[PDB]
RNA sequence: AGGACCGAACCGACUAAUGUCGAAAAAUUAGCGGAUGACUUGUGGCUGGGGGUGAAAGGCCAAUCAAACCGGGAGAUAGCU
RNA sequence: GCUCGCCGGAAGACCAAGGGUUCCUGUCCAACGUUAAUCGGGGCAGGGUGAGUCGACCCCUAAGGCGAGGCCGAAAGGCG
RNA sequence: ACACAGGUGGUCAGGUAGAGAAUACCAAGGCGCUUGAGAGAACUCGGGUGAAGGAACUAGGCAAAAUGGUGCCGUAACUUC
RNA sequence: AAUUCCUUGUCGGGUAAGUUCCGACCUGCACGAAUGGCGUAAUGAUGGCCAGGCUGUCUCCACCCGAGACUCAGUGAAAU
RNA sequence: GCUCAACGGAUAAAAGGUACUCCGGGGAUAACAGGCUGAUACCGCCCAAGAGUUCAUAUCGACGGCGGUGUUUGGCACCUCGAUGUCGGCUCAUCACAUCCUGGGGCUGAAGUAGGUCCCAAGGGUAUGGCUGUUCGCCAUUUAAAGUGGUACGCGAGCUGGGUUUAGAACGUCGUGAGACAGUUCGGUCCCUAUCUGCCGUGGGCGCUGGAGAACUGAGGGGGGCUGCUCCUAGUACGAGAGGACCGGAGUGGACGCAUCACUGGUGUUCGGGUUGUCAUGCCAAUGGCACUGCCCGGUAGCUAAAUGCGGAAGAGAUAAGUGCUGAAAGCAUCUAAGCACGAAACUUGCCCCGAGAUGAGUUCUCCCUGACCCUUUAAGGGUCCUGAAGGAACGUUGAAGACGACGACGUUGAUAGGCCGGGUGUGUAAGCGCAGCGAUGCGUUGAGCUAACCGGUACUAAUGAACCGUGAGGCUUAACCU
């Protein structure tokens, strides 16, 4: 239903441990604009493992 | 799959048709009545000059079910219908002489070999 | 609340006449040799009405 | 349970889902690629292609076949017309999945779905 | 013709589920009762607190009812906490 | 803009009541909107309501209220 | 109290089927309900179907299921006819 | 009996079994005549009780369709 | 002196109901539960006529006595009246043994068989309904048995509200009346998103003194443990007749539990078809939308049961009650104190599952790493550059894996997924055309057409090379081994 005492602050610096956010560190280059684009997504100005996939 | 609170037919020349299951004998707490069981049942519905009479308790064994029963070879013989044969609840033998429909062939146990040999077919 | 029999007579009471439990029981006591007293009367009426026959 | 079940709920009732998918398909013929979210392009690849492959051939029956399902005149006309005849010797495997950033909104993984003749 | 029958609008609110810090300080969904009458409703008046009104429960009188609300007696009194 | 779906004796179109600029246009995005907002009934500036025939006002009155004198009541006041 | 599944008087109200202002699909016209994208566990809510038996569950056939429309024939006891 | 404590009163019907139900007896703990008595067709979102039909109520649950639950992004409570 | 019902006399003038109740307080004081006690209840022993054919020690047992358990009712008010908030039913259990069954034994007035009584034993199992608000209880039908109790008379932060104790109403009795009741009779809100402990599952960090990938031993723990029927041995043993065996063997059911879809079926709103109303594609036709999938008929893969297989051990060691040998004490006798052998579903294992966080951190096999100058507590050290392996992780395609993580397959040296081709399966003779008919419609083409998740192939599409993490030969002491 709801708690009884109070959980001290020590004890939520414990629960929110495993919050911790994760870097990527999976930053995969183009060939050709060599710009920095994640593993597999096209990149920013639509490049692809060397190639213009976007046309746009 | 016949149990207690169940409308059979009753298929011989006793003098009843509309029978009513109370108790499935064997083992303890058993649920289900397969096509080669005995069990306790009463009466609903008789003929007037009958052998027996409306609300008259005795043992009686079952026939057709329309769950039907599986052989070896794993196919099965449903029925359209519930029938069952009456028994002296004491001696355990047929009160009737006349059995009517056909019957399966997994009544060949020595309680019941003067009924197959009065069945119509199988 | 108790509830004596007879099973030899099969009769039996169930004294909720008092409150506490002992004091229903020896009334229940009381109601059944009531009883008894009474029932032979009863076969002490079949006894007195042969007599007359 | 789901074992061995294929295909995607998607959060919306079979009536509302395959007529959301046929809006989606004719869609995409129109314009040979779009953007959507990833999981809705994983499962446009199974409504596309069979109509394609239903374009490769043509027949009377086919055509209406393909107006039964889309729901369309100008669609079925881009089809047995361009995509039919473009698509003679490519057997399977018509459309292509590139994996865009996500949705600003909802950080929703968008992706691109075209078709893979796209000659321009 | 009918305080007639079935049954929408309208009025009412019998059963179950949902809800119970709810969407809502009594509603929603699915079936229900009446529905030409003692019917229902819009607008504007009259009746007032131990009084009003009451097909009468002690119900209702601005979410508040065996006694409404506001202010003043009044910092009432309190062998009790 | 192109398809799709929903209500359709209403989730439509107009008046009375009641609110009070919420209506229109330009512009802005901190706060408000249960998210984002280049959107808005949100901030800011400007603009918009034209009547002999519509309604109120006005003429005549219902329930009812007030009430010259009058009647009654310590006073207030009440009935008419 | 809120950008609240509630309440708010009067007018007009089409096409097909239909007895109808019921209902169903549409017109005129207005909207997609102001958080969404995936997953498709237990469990909860709203529902569909279910072999054999058919209330044996249970305080209780509560809930559900089912019956359901038009015309014709036919229709008991009892009765204030 | 909507009235009966002892009492599930005692007998018949109903069921395989009936503290409830329907008839009957009378010992009316403590019925009774406008504190109205006894019957009464019809009516009733009314109390109790059987039968038919029908079904997942149940024996025993099984699968499936949607909204949550769960994960991710945003805003972000309450009782205690 | 009328004068103080209660006689130190609230003024010598004074009764009741309240269940809407309301306010102020109390566990100082009751009801449920817990507590101390154990009158009572329950159970177990002692003395012992008698009853029983004879004989009390087959059984029961008066006359009285001696104790135990804490399940009946009570006694006392210790805890709670700034709440312990309810009887029964439903679901889920768990422990005790004074045992209902099944097992092992002693005695008999136990012939046979079936019973009665007592001792050991908790392993496992210990009904379905009618009636009642029910526990209890009565009846019906079984069953191997339908055990006795504890666990807030188990369980309501799990469900129900029938009972009962809120407000309405009626009946009978009592009361002048309000109203009450050894009473009964219709109707009557059951609130809570879980911090902690606990439990069922599943992960991350770190440790394991070098790092990593796999396979196991195994302490310890858990699950499992029921039983009926028929036949054979033998219609023998036993028995005057009637009846009717222990032991041992084989086969088949009931209940329960586990696993799995090949069969029998259910579901199968992603598959096919028929069909009512209505809207749209100009129109007919053919289709599609909507009305719970519009209403229904069937149905693949999955999932699942009512379906199909399988399990309970046998056995071993040590024991309980119990059964004996030899032999004492006590020259005899004696299962007993030395010593030895049997002896239950009970104990430990045997069967299956978890399992080295078992910090006691184990065992086995294989693989990988042996660069530099200074600081300087000269330290199992640190700074920077050159190198960063085995392998892992991430990302990606996904699983009969799954809440999320995790675990598994694969990443072109490729069949992981989708698609495509073929088959299979399901649905039932598509569309169009020709012919016959006034028409609905029929017939041929055509068991075709359309076919979700199944099977076998094909890289057509998407799984990109590397980047990121992780290192650079692993302290001291002693023994035994190498110069």
């Amino acid at each position: 239903a709801v708690q009884q005492n109070k959980p001290t602050r020590s004890k939520r610096g414990m629960r929110r441990s495993h919050d911790a956010l994760t870097a990527v560190t999976s930053l995969s280059v183009d060939k050709t604009s060599g710009e920095k684009h994640l593993r597999h997504h096209i990149t920013a100005d639509g490049y692809y493992r060397g190639r213009k996939v976007i046309a746009k | 799959m016949i149990q207690e609170q169940t409308m059979l037919n009753v298929a011989d020349n006793s003098g009843a048709r509309r029978v009513m299951c109370i108790k499935v004998l064997g083992g303890s707490h058993r649920r289900y009545a397969g096509v080669g069981d005995i069990i306790k049942i009463t009466i609903k519905e008789a003929i007037p000059r009958g052998k027996v009479k409306k609300g008259d308790v005795l043992k009686a064994v079952v026939v057709r079910t329309k769950k039907g029963v599986r052989r070896p070879d794993g196919s099965v013989i449903r029925f359209d219908g519930n029938a069952c044969v009456l028994l002296n609840n004491n001696s355990e033998q047929p009160i009737g002489t006349r059995i009517f429909g056909p019957v399966t062939r997994e009544l060949r146990s020595e309680k019941f070999m003067k009924i197959i040999s009065l069945a119509p077919e199988v | 609340a108790v509830r004596i029999t007879h099973i030899p007579t099969g009769i039996v009471t169930q004294c909720q006449n008092d409150r506490s439990q002992h004091k229903n029981k020896d009334q229940a006591m009381k109601q059944m040799k009531a009883k008894l007293y009474e029932l032979e009367m009863q076969k002490k009426n079949a006894e007195k009405q042969a007599m007359e026959d | 349970m789901r074992h061995r079940k294929s295909g995607r709920q998607l959060n919306r009732n079979s009536s509302h889902r395959q007529a959301m998918f046929r809006n989606m398909a004719g869609s995409l013929v129109r314009h040979e690629i779009i953007k959507t979210t990833l999981p809705k392009a994983k499962e446009l690849r199974r409504v596309v292609e069979p109509l394609i492959t239903l374009a490769k051939t043509d027949s009377v029956a086919n055509r209406r076949l393909a107006f039964a399902r889309t729901r369309d005149n100008e669609i079925v006309a881009k089809l047995f017309n361009e995509l039919g005849p473009r698509f003679a010797s490519r057997a399977g495997g018509y459309t292509r999945i590139l994996k865009c950033g996500f949705r600003a909104g909802d950080n929703a993984p968008m992706a691109y779905i075209e078709l893979v003749d796209r000659s321009e």
